[PDB]
């Protein structure tokens, strides 16, 4: 809904990528990072991420924010199917929940509580 | 914005 990712990369490809990537991975879970419609914020240098899936939403959360290179003082939101995602829930539990059809997560990054 | 490849994070 609003990710770039999706224009540029059909969905039975996806879904195919997501798919081989699960079975060859299945400690891990695929996530797909973008910057939120309208967001006015630092870029992410990488869009596709293959996370341990026992890393909690806060951990994969100060991780991006240090590859943003924030400040201290720069705020960070995460989006996922609508809702902001809880910190003590792990990758895995939050793909569990939130993969889309193609077998990938996708979350969207913002400066602001705002979305839409 | 790069997609060619999965960054593999560090468990």
């Amino acid at each position: 809904m609003g990710f770039v990712y999706k224009e540029e990369h059909p969905f039975e490809k996806r879904r195919s990528e997501g798919e081989k990537i699960r079975k060859k991975y299945p400690d891990r879970v695929p996530v797909i990072v973008e910057k939120a419609p309208k967001a006015r914020i630092g870029d992410l240098d990488k869009k596709k991420y293959l996370v341990p899936s026992d890393l909690t939403v806060g951990q994969f959360y100060f991780l991006i924010r240090k590859r943003i290179h924030l400040r201290a003082e720069d705020a960070l939101f995460f989006f996922v199917n609508n809702v902001i995602p809880p910190t003590s829930a792990t990758m895995g539990q939050l793909y569990q929940e939130h993969h889309e059809e193609d077998f990938f997560l996708y979350i969207a990054y913002s400066d602001e509580s705002v979305y839409g | 914005s790069d997609d060619d490849f999965w960054v593999r994070v560090a468990p």
